[PDB]
Parts: C-alpha cells; structure tokens; sequence
C-alpha cells in the first residue's frame, strides 16, 4: 500500500507544509489565560533576529547541513536560515461569558531533500526552517479538572498547518553544466566535449524558434532527459543570447534514465525559456553528439514524450518492455517494426496492452508519401490496461504508439507486444 | 503526592504551563481604569525577569536540574535571550471603576527520585513563561474577597501536566 | 569556564565557533576559531606584516621565515599548542580569573547612530479589529533595542555576518621569535572606550636563561595582561616612557627606555623602583586614565543600567568589567603569575635580555614536551632539542 | 504556448522604465514563514526593519551594468540607496473563523525597474532590477487533510499583483 512517486532519478526538494511544532511542548512560546471580556496578545517583535533552524539527515557526509542549505537555496531561493526580521503577533479577545486559553508555539517549515533513484528514496534529509508561529485557542479548563500521568512522547513533529507538498527538482552539484551561450537554431549539433569524461552532465541552452524539437544522441544512445529552468526568462534578456539567471530549480519534462535504452525526445520548447538536458553516465569512451532538430512534419504529434526504439521485435510470440512510467497525463511513445518482410499485403495479428498502469493510446503508422515522413492516425482511444482487442498490422512496417498515463499504479510501465501469425 | 506507579530511579517531570507562585500576586503592580476607558498591561520576558527560580535537594543540585530539564524539555537558556512580549486589555464599563493586576506564569519542572514506587525526593524549577492578569469591578468602599488578591500555595491556573522521563545513568 | 577542545584546522565552518573573517578593512581574509567567549585563535601568520622584508630592516636576534605556518599541518599544531597553553592558564584560579576578565572586558560600544546612550524611540505594532475600532489597542516595543554599536567584532567575508571578539591570537609576524600585542584602533585604545586586541605568539620556540627554559604559558600571560590596557582603553601616550638601562657600553651618555605598560606588565625587579608606596614618579596619564575610566563607568551606571532595551550579553559584561579598578590593572604584572603557577622567569632587566646574553632557541612540542602541567620534567630537566633555526639568527 | 513580445512603440535608444509596485518573485513565496491561527483568533504578521536596507536584486546585461542601472534609476526614480536607510514597516491582520483553521504566509513585494535598449521599434536588450517595497500576505481557511491548490503556495514565474506600469524616460548621456 505504498503510493507511487513518478519522479525521475535525481535530487528533489519538497516543501511539506508549514506549522510544524515539536512534541512535549518543546516549541511552546507560552500560554495566556484570558479572563472574560479581556484580550490577550503574544508578540514576537524580532528585537533579536536570531532563529533556531533544525536539521536531521540519513547521511551527514553527503546531505550535510551546508549541502541541504545550498539545495534549499537552489530550489526556493531561500537565503536567511539563522536570522529573521519577520514579526508575528496573536491577539485573542475572550468573550463576555467564559475565559479563554491561548497557546503560542514556534513553528517550522518542513523542507525535505531527497535523492530519488529507481522509484525509492536512497537518501533523505529534513530541514525545519523557522516559521511564523502557531496559536491554538481553547476553552478555559474548569478548575481543577483532574491530572492524568503521562510518559513523554518520542522526539517528533506535529503539523498544524494546511496540507502541502511542493516538489522542486534541483541541479546535482556534482555534475558539470555546459552552457550554449548563443540561441538554438532550427538545426544544431552539439559536440560533447572531452573534458566531461563520460560523466553524466547537463547542457543549458535556449531556443531561437518556439516550436517542437526532436533531440537525440547518435543512434539514439544514450537516452536523454530534459528539464525547464523554472521561472527563467522573466528577467534580464539579450536578443539571441542565453541570459542565465543561475536558476538551478528544474521541472522534469521527459526522458528515460536507462542509458542502454534507445530513445529520442519530442519536446515543445519556448524561445523565452531556458532548458537543461541531462545525458547520463556512458560506460564507453564514445564521442557523442546531441542533435537538435526543429520538427515541421507530423512528428509534432509526439509532444511531449520520449520515443523508445524497440529492436528485438524480430520474432512472433510474446514480448514486453518495461520502462520508467510517466506521471498522470504525461506521455511515453514506442516506435517498433513488425517482423517479416514488407510487401504491403503480408500482415500479422498484434495485441498491445499494459499490465498495471491504465493509459489511453494512439497508434500511428509510418508511411512515406508525396510529402515524405508522415504519420497516419490509425488507432484512437485504445485503453491499454489489460486490453483485449487486437489489430492486423503490415509485416515490415513501422508503428509509433503514444500512450498517455491516466492511472498510476506502478513506478514502471510494462507495454507488451503479442504477435500471432 | 506519594506512591507512583514508576520504577526506581530519577525522573524529569514537566508539570505544564500557567503556574503562579504564592504571595507573589500583586508584587508586579496594578492598574485602575474607569468609565469606558481601556487598560492594557503587559511585559517583555527578557534578561533578569526571564531568570528561572531553582529549589534544589541534596541529590539534585542546580546543574543537575538545569542540564536534565534542558536535555528533555525546551532549552530555556537560549530561548530567554530572545525577547517575547505579552499583553492583556480590559475595558471599564460606563460610570464604574475596574482594577486589574498582573503576575507572571511559570513552567514547573520537577526532578523526582522514586524508591520502591514512592517519591522520596523532589526538586523544583520555575521557568518564567508569560503572565496572567485578574480584574474586578469595584464600588467605593466595597469589600473584596481575599482569594482575588492573595494566594496561599503555588497553583496552576491551567490543567496540570505530568510528563516524565527516566534519567539514565 | 573551560576552553573549547573540539577544534581542528579542518573543522567545518559553522559560523558559530569556526569563522572566516576579514582582516580590518583590507581585501585579506583569515580563518579563526573561538576557544572561549569573545576569544579567538587564528592559526596563521599575522596578516599585517610582510613575511619577507629587507636585509636592512631585519632586527638583531630575530629569525625570519616566510614559509613558516603556511602548511595546514603547521596550522593545526599551532592551534593545538595555543589550546593547550590556554587550558594550562585556565587550570589555575588566577589564570582562570584573568581569562574570565578578558572575556568580560569588552570594549565600550558606541551609542545610538544619532548620538546618545540613554533611550530608544519606541514603536507601535498590532491591532484588534472591531463597535469598538481597537486601533490604539496594540503593543509597544523599543525601536532599536540594540542601537549600541559594538567595536569588538570580526566581519565575515561577505560583510553580512558579525562575531563578537575581544582577543585574537595570531601567529608570528615577520619575526617568528617576537611575540607582540597590538590594538585594533588606537583612538579607541587611548580614549577609555577600549578596542579589540590582537596577539602574535610563538609557542614552538623557547630560550634557555640561566639553566631553565622560558615557559610559553607565561609569555602568553604577558601578552594577555598587556591586552587589558587596550580592552579598557587606558593605553597611555606613546611618550610616557621610563629610563630602563644606562647604556654604559657606549662612549657617550645614553639611556635605554621602556614604555610604562611593558614595565608594569613584564614584572621582575625593575618595576619595583617605579611603583613605590609613596609615588615618586607621576604623570598626567594616571590621573587622566582614572578620570576617563570613571567617565565610562558613570555612562554605564546612569544610562546603560537603567535601559532595559539592551541584552544582558552587553550590560552584564560591562557590569563585571567595572567591578575592577584601574589600580588593579596597574598593579597586575607577571610576578603574581610567577608565584601562582610556580614558573621561573628572568627577574633583572627582562626586557633587555638581548644585550646581556645571546639567546639560543629550543623547539617545544605538544603534548610530549609540554602538557597541561607545564613542561614535562619541569623547566630545569625538560628534554628539549636545539631548534634548527639557530643558524638563521640575524647578528647585528 | 504563450508569448512575450519584445517590440515596443518607442524611439531608438536606451530607456529607464518603472514597471510599478507590487511585484512578487518566483519560488520565494513561503521563504518568509507562515502563521496558523484557529477558532476566532487574530493573526498579525509584519516586518519592521531598523536595519538600513534590504538587498536589491540586480539582473544586468552586457550593456547595462550595476553602476549604470543604479545611477540611472536613482537619478530618475527614488534614491533607493540612501532611502533604504530610513526605517520601514507594515502589518496584516486576519481573523480565523469559529471552529475553523486559517493559514497565512507573507512575501516581499518589489518595485520592478528596467533598462531597455530599443532598436527599430523592438527591445533588443533588457536589464531588470527589483527594489524591495513592502509585503503581501496570502491566506486560506483549511480543514485537516484538505487538498490545497498548488498555485496558492508556489509561483512559477514573476508577476505583479497590481496593475503593471510603464513609466519611461529616454536615457541621455549628459
Ligand atoms: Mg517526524
Ligand atoms: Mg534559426
Ligand atoms: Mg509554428
Ligand atoms: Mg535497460
Ligand atoms: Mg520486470
Ligand atoms: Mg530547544
Ligand atoms: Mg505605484
């Protein structure tokens, strides 16, 4: 009964809400007993700015306090950890009938730095940033009631604020970032430098023409991931040049983590925004190039998604392919070739389905026409989750299936090709 | 209190917030407002008024109490350097006089020694948390109850707590 | 209190005990470690002096090495040696009192920006909504609450963080066998306000005088005592000097002289001829410094005391600072600590030793050659090795 | 899908522009902290700063450096460098309704200044400057476990809670 997190491999900072206090009244500023008709004020006037942030970690040599603070600075651009000039005051007017207790607690905002890999958190740190207080009002306890003995609770935190989960990916500081200072023309070839010796790295670039781009590597290997710099281009700007705002907060768009998977990215890019492209660790000394090409034909129908190239579909029978599933309402595509020689009359019975995740699939066929590269929409609204319907497809033909994840039930998505005849 | 259901040893206990000391009620002063006015009496917990009051025992000296309490409960040495204000406001009715007096509230901590499930030793620390005021509308020459002014023994204006942790050797 | 022990040259910068701060106003920056409240150690050479100077400007008897205290291993050895010496000083009641006094003798902070020490300006905050319109029902707080501008602080490299500091213990300057005590601001050092004090100290070298080695702890104590004149702003005029030794070696009549602070701090037999029960030597400095000390005490007693818009961290320290009298600082010297610690020291003309005999330097190692109990096997039978630098001594 | 168009109907040259008050920045919404009040209590948040100045956010270009930007903005507009020395303050009061919890959080507002280079009825270069003006709070009444709109907490791109402005003057070397 574990909820699925569709995040890609990398480092994330999550704002997990406000109004966190410690157990056993560790953060109790104090209690006011306000008589009937009276008012009660509790002020933090910030006569001294000092605050006391809290920090726990699953590993102090990697997710240290300095490292966690820098990641917080990358995600939400926080810059005051130990100090704060922001005041907060609570006023409660007791009604004319009864008395009122008010309890004022110092609060914290719970940021969580996670290192998400293969659908499981491998490292995790909690930074509690000094917040602006919590006040609970209660009826005055009737004298004298009666006291119940209690053991102190375990060290922990209680949230009194609203539910909140704001996930922001951040740039890994151990991976070098290469910046393309001039804007991206409709066609470009980036030569991966020899300095980054097959280490995973980012390419920061802007685009000249708003539109859909196919981005890949040589032979579509390795797979690439693409992020958008959050809030980029709302500030200093020079025409045709990449005005970089030191924005390390990144929004995942699409891309596969498996470096052995053949894939190419079809993604819509804006000329006002800046984008990161992560290429993973290659286990070879292979010189590689990142090919950017503005798409004008029918491939515009594949945005935004990574298209997975299927090679071993060279026999009849059962095949299945497992890849990192996208989030809800996101896309993943598969380009595959039906086995057998193509003569436009030989056909085979194909069944497409998924095992756990529900999705809506659109099937395109690749044919060369007067225009050239051309996708023909041949199947719409195919519900892949344990789908029972099959279709006859031409042997030796290329097909592209675009799947939109409508229900997330597993970290991976398993698409099967069942070929009879 | 005697014979608790605890194993032998030493314990740190939090008794809750809202403790007012005996005979200390009106030592801070009072205000007399009248005829539709509003009186606001308050204080700022900083420095000398934030210094806690200790009451040790032969086994539990000042350092033992302070270190154990701060290890388990809120660290009051750091937190009392940051000023914290509080205030109370009351409005006098028309053609009448109202009196209001202020007294600090304290967090009451205890260091207790249990031997054969019976408390044989208790040391007490009062940490100045905040304040509490009491008001009454009075006529010229009217008698006032002795309970409003004076307090005989230390008491908690709220529900008392008992949060215990065994002190490890 | 006790000196902080968990410090290493590689200890991470935490902005509490390990800081990286600017040197005065220059573009130079150094790493400092807080050992006691308002007491720091910077295990590097002193920034203010060039480590390579002219051959004409090298003093007689000095040793010059630009590459000393450059590695991090040397820095850690220096830091641990200073920590050991401070622990030894704090292990005795007299030295512990001296360190506490240094910790509490903060320089007098300047008043509010507009000028004054008396009171803040107040301000109103908060409201109760409403029938009533509770607009003036609110809270009142003193506006600055800290307006006193302290002069004793190290500024971070970004110039956004500030750390209180009374004493910083540096390494040597150009001359590595010359301990020294310098002031942050001369004006504040002489006007009774006081100023931060910096110390150049050499803990790795001593010299043998008449069958015993000089204890580095008491050399540090001399520097610490001299720092009291700067912390209290009672540094006399530079012209206040006393005759110290008639230069009978020269053909003509010539007197060597010494600053009154060096005489009153170094101790020995010499200062007894100046400090007499009926005073025979007087100057405007004594009365004037007593007057300015009384002035700052009055400023505290009348204004700073009755001002509850100050943290205790400033006014309580001022309270303990003015518990001492000026004559206490004047009467304080090295003989008292020589008796208290049972430490042997030169007694005759201790500031003119460079003339009477030729020092040879022995290397001190910690904790093998020197522990919290002083030298192992005492100042007489200590197994010390002649330093390799005895050949580098300038002979003028 | 949404485009920002950089052509402007101004002459060719360099221009100092005040874009108005009430600008909030991306991802910096909740970096100041929030207050949680409950059941008829009044929460008051604010910020008074004896501390002369809050840092201004520069975003300069090759043509317009910080010296250029600062000198021109202070020459035409508010002398912010010295005016930041004088104190400033504000407050916001909210009342939680009965048997219901309210959460409020504060963020700084800014004056957005721009240096634009206009060439052939189009801006070819733009430098930006945020000067801290005041604060702005956002609140919500919430129940335990109630899902909250993601836009209440997080802001993807810079915006102006007020009406944007364009108060220009053509920069002339004198
Ligand atoms: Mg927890
Ligand atoms: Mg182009
Ligand atoms: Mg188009
Ligand atoms: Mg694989
Ligand atoms: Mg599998
Ligand atoms: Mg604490
Ligand atoms: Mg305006």
């Amino acid at each position: 009964t574990q909820r699925v997190l569709p995040y890609s491999n990398g480092l994330y900072v999550i704002n997990k809400g406000d109004g966190y206090i410690r157990t056993n009244d560790k953060d109790l500023i104090g209690t006011l007993l306000i008589e009937a008709g009276s008012s009660g004020s509790i002020i933090q006037p910030r006569l001294r700015n000092t605050t006391r942030p809290l920090f726990t970690t699953s590993n102090d040599t990697k997710f240290s306090q300095q490292y966690t603070e820098e990641r917080l600075k990358d995600a939400f651009n926080v810059q005051l950890f130990n100090t704060s000039t922001s005041l907060f005051k609570f006023v409660e007017e007791a009604p004319s009938d009864k008395n009122i207790c008010i309890k004022a607690y110092n609060t914290y905002e719970k940021y969580e730095l996670i290192d998400y890999q293969n659908g499981s958190i491998v490292n995790k740190a909690e930074y509690y940033l000094p917040s602006l207080g919590y006040c609970e009002v209660t009826n005055a306890p009737s004298p004298e009631s009666e006291v119940v003995k209690m053991q102190v609770a375990e060290d922990g935190f209680i949230q009194n604020g609203p539910e909140e989960e704001i996930v922001v990916g951040v740039i890994d500081p151990s991976e070098n970032i290469q910046e393309i200072n001039t804007a991206i023309s409709d066609n470009y070839t980036y030569n991966i430098p020899g300095i980054v010796n097959n280490n995973p790295f980012y390419i920061l670039f802007t685009v000249n023409t708003t539109g859909i781009y196919k981005i890949n590597a040589q032979n579509n290997l390795p797979s690439l991931k693409i992020y958008e710099a959050i809030g980029s281009g709302n500030r200093n700007f020079q025409s045709g040049n990449l005005c970089d705002d030191d924005i390390k907060a990144i929004n995942y768009i699409t891309g596969f983590d498996s470096p052995n998977a053949k894939s190419y990215l079809v993604v819509l890019l804006n000329k006002d925004k800046n984008y990161y492209i992560r290429v993973p660790q290659t286990s070879s000394n292979i010189e590689n190039q990142i090919q950017f090409k503005r798409e004008e034909g029918d491939l515009r129908n594949l945005m935004n998604s990574s298209v997975n190239i299927i090679d071993n579909l060279n026999s009849t029978g059962a095949h299945y392919y497992t890849r990192q599933s996208p989030d809800v309402h996101d896309y993943i595509s598969y380009e595959f070739t039906i086995p057998g020689n193509f003569n436009n009359k030989d056909t085979s019975n194909i069944r497409l389905y998924t095992s756990y995740n529900q999705g809506i699939g659109t099937l395109f066929r690749v044919t060369e026409t007067d225009a050239g590269y051309n996708l023909i929409n041949i199947q719409q609204n195919l519900h892949l989750l344990n789908n029972t319907n099959s279709i006859r497809l031409l042997n030796g033909a290329i097909y592209i299936l675009k799947v939109e994840v409508t229900e997330l039930n597993n970290y991976n998505i398993r698409l099967h090709i069942d070929i009879t005849n | 209190s005697d014979t608790i259901d605890l194993a032998d040893g030493n314990y740190v206990v939090r008794r809750g917030d809202g403790w007012i000391l005996s005979r200390q009620n009106q030592i801070l002063g009072g205000s007399v407002i009248s005829n539709g006015s509003t009186g606001i009496v308050g204080d700022l917990r900083v420095n000398d008024n934030a210094i806690p009051y200790y009451y040790p025992t032969p086994s539990f000296n000042e350092e033992y109490i302070k270190n154990n309490i701060q290890t388990v409960f809120t660290n009051f040495t750091e937190a009392n350097q940051i000023p914290i204000g509080f205030e109370f406001s009351k409005t006098a009715p028309s053609n009448k006089n109202l009196y209001m007096y202020l007294q600090y509230t304290y967090i009451r901590y205890e260091i207790i020694k249990v031997l054969q499930h019976e408390i044989i030793e208790r040391a007490v620390l009062y940490v100045p948390s905040l304040g509490y005021v009491k008001s009454i509308e009075f006529n010229p020459g009217e008698k006032i109850n002795k309970d409003f002014y004076f307090l005989t023994n230390d008491k908690c204006i709220l529900n008392e707590q008992f949060l215990y942790k065994k002190i490890l050797e | 209190m006790n000196i902080n022990d968990n410090l290493s040259i590689n200890s991470p910068v935490d902005n509490k005990n390990v800081v990286v701060v600017r040197a005065r106003k220059t573009d130079t920056v150094f790493k400092a470690f807080k050992v006691a409240p308002n007491i720091w150690v910077a295990p590097e050479r002193y920034y203010g002096e060039s480590l390579s100077i002219d051959e004409e400007y090298k003093v007689d008897g000095g040793i010059y090495d630009s590459n000393f205290l450059s590695q991090d291993s040397e820095k850690d050895k220096f830091l641990q040696a200073i920590i050991t010496l401070l622990k030894r000083i704090n292990s005795t009641n007299a030295g512990e009192k001296l360190l506490s006094l240094i910790s509490t003798a903060i320089p007098f902070p300047y008043g509010y920006i507009g000028g004054g020490y008396y009171a803040p300006n107040m301000i109103t905050f908060g409201s109760a909504p409403k029938k009533k319109l509770n607009s003036l029902i609110s809270s009142t707080i003193p506006f600055p609450y800290a307006g006193y501008r302290e002069t004793n602080y190290l500024s971070s490299e970004d110039n956004k963080s500030f750390y209180a500091s009374n004493i910083v213990i540096f390494g040597p300057g150009a001359n590595i066998v010359e301990n020294n005590t310098v002031f942050y601001k001369k004006e504040d050092a002489e006007n009774g306000m006081g100023t931060m004090t910096e110390i150049w100290f050499q803990p790795f070298l001593t010299y043998k005088y008449d069958e015993f080695y000089i204890d580095p702890a008491i050399e540090l104590i001399k520097c610490l005592i001299k720092s009291l004149y700067f912390l209290y702003g009672i540094k006399p005029s530079d012209d206040l000097v006393i005759p110290y030794r008639l230069r009978s070696e020269l053909e003509n009549i010539e007197y060597s002289q010494l600053n009154i602070v060096d005489l009153l701090v170094s101790g020995g037999i010499d200062p007894k001829f100046i400090n007499t029960d009926p005073y025979w030597f007087t100057d405007n400095y004594f009365s004037n410094a007593k007057k300015v000390f009384e002035d700052h005490r009055n400023i505290y007693e009348t204004e700073i005391e009755g001002n509850n818009a100050i943290g205790n961290d400033i006014k309580l320290r001022l309270k303990q600072k003015f518990r001492i009298n000026i004559n206490d600082i004047w009467e304080l010297n090295l003989n008292y600590f020589s008796k208290e610690f049972s430490i042997m020291m030169p007694d005759r003309f201790n500031n003119a030793l460079k003339h009477f005999y030729r020092k040879q330097y022995y290397k001190i190692d910690y904790p093998e050659n020197y522990s919290i109990n002083g030298f192992v096997n005492g100042q007489i039978n200590a197994q010390l090795s002649l330093s390799d630098r005895n050949q580098d001594i300038i002979n003028k």
